[PDB]
């Protein structure tokens, strides 16, 4: 009865686990991800927020911005800094740095990010996926360019899947075999 | 932040 959506105002089911949806931490309501407009990956990531930051819907909401979506955003952006940071700081990969939007090194998708460009987890993994794979690509007979290649790709994986445990870098359309 | 998933 009382289970309504308030922003679509549509019936949902108490069991219904399967359905995408977050409950305000005020007065403990439901909301569809949808009906706040958000996309799968915004869910997840919401999903993975700190325990500290809680949903409230609009009602709820004292003052707008709601800080569940400043925090959401800011979420996103210091998540994919995380991971590049790492990757651009790390041993193994200084021969991806620069190239010798579409970014061709990591010092280009790190432009890309500090502009703003990057606004889901797929385009930026996408992105660094396929510096990576043409490096792959071209570290004919040489290692540590081959070497050093798995041992960043690993990493690239490995950070990703500590970040974004929801998300599948392995999965990426642009990895070769 | 509390979510069917979670
Ligand atoms: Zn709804
Ligand atoms: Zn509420």
């Amino acid at each position: 009865s009382g289970n309504f959506c308030p922003l679509c105002d549509k019936c949902y089911d108490d069991d219904d686990y399967e359905s995408k949806m977050m409950q305000c931490g005020k007065c403990d309501r439901w909301v569809h991800s949808k009906c706040e407009n958000l996309s799968d990956e915004m869910y997840e990531i919401l999903s993975n927020l700190p325990e500290s930051v809680a949903y409230t819907c609009v009602n709820c909401t004292e003052r707008h911005p709601a800080e569940w979506r400043l925090a959401l955003e800011k979420e996103l952006q210091i998540s994919l800094k995380q991971v590049l940071t790492a990757l651009l700081n790390s041993r193994t990969t200084s021969h991806l740095l620069r190239y010798r939007q579409q970014p061709l090194d990591l010092e280009g998708v790190k432009r890309k990010m500090d502009q703003g460009n990057y606004t889901s987890v797929l385009e930026f993994s996408d992105d660094i996926v396929k510096i990576i794979q043409a490096a792959i690509n071209s570290d004919g007979g040489q290692p540590e360019i081959k070497k050093a290649n798995s041992m960043v790709k690993s990493f690239f994986i490995r950070q990703m899947e500590r970040v974004f445990p929801w998300f599948s870098v392995k999965k990426s359309r642009f990895w070769e075999p | 932040a509390r979510t069917k998933q979670t």
